[PDB]
């Protein structure tokens, strides 16, 4: 991955995530090699939201 | 690895408290403009002190 450092502070920062799902669909496989460095972020994100 | 226990603690502290600030505020019927701007502020250091 290319280091998407973004604290999920603003409830309007969902954008970074939209970035992933759209991309995961648009390039299911490339995204698959990087499922692993992406989860760090979802976790950074899931942490605060849930 | 991942997060802390210290920053993670402050995170639930800001909330329990914030939740508390919420009751007092809805209590003294206040504009949602500031309930939010301020809750937003309270929120910046949850992550900010992370």
């Amino acid at each position: 991955l290319k280091k998407i450092a973004e604290s999920f502070e603003d409830p309007s920062s969902i954008v970074v995530v939209l970035e992933f799902i759209l991309f995961a669909l648009f390039f299911p496989t490339e995204f698959n090699r990087i499922k692993g460095d992406i989860q760090n972020v979802l976790l950074l994100f899931f942490s605060r939201w849930y | 690895t991942v997060t802390n226990e210290f920053a993670s603690r402050f995170r639930t502290i800001v909330a329990t408290l914030a939740n508390v600030v919420n009751e007092r505020a809805v209590q003294d019927d206040m504009q949602k403009a500031t309930r939010s701007c301020t809750k937003q502020w309270l929120r910046h250091l949850e992550t900010q002190f992370d």
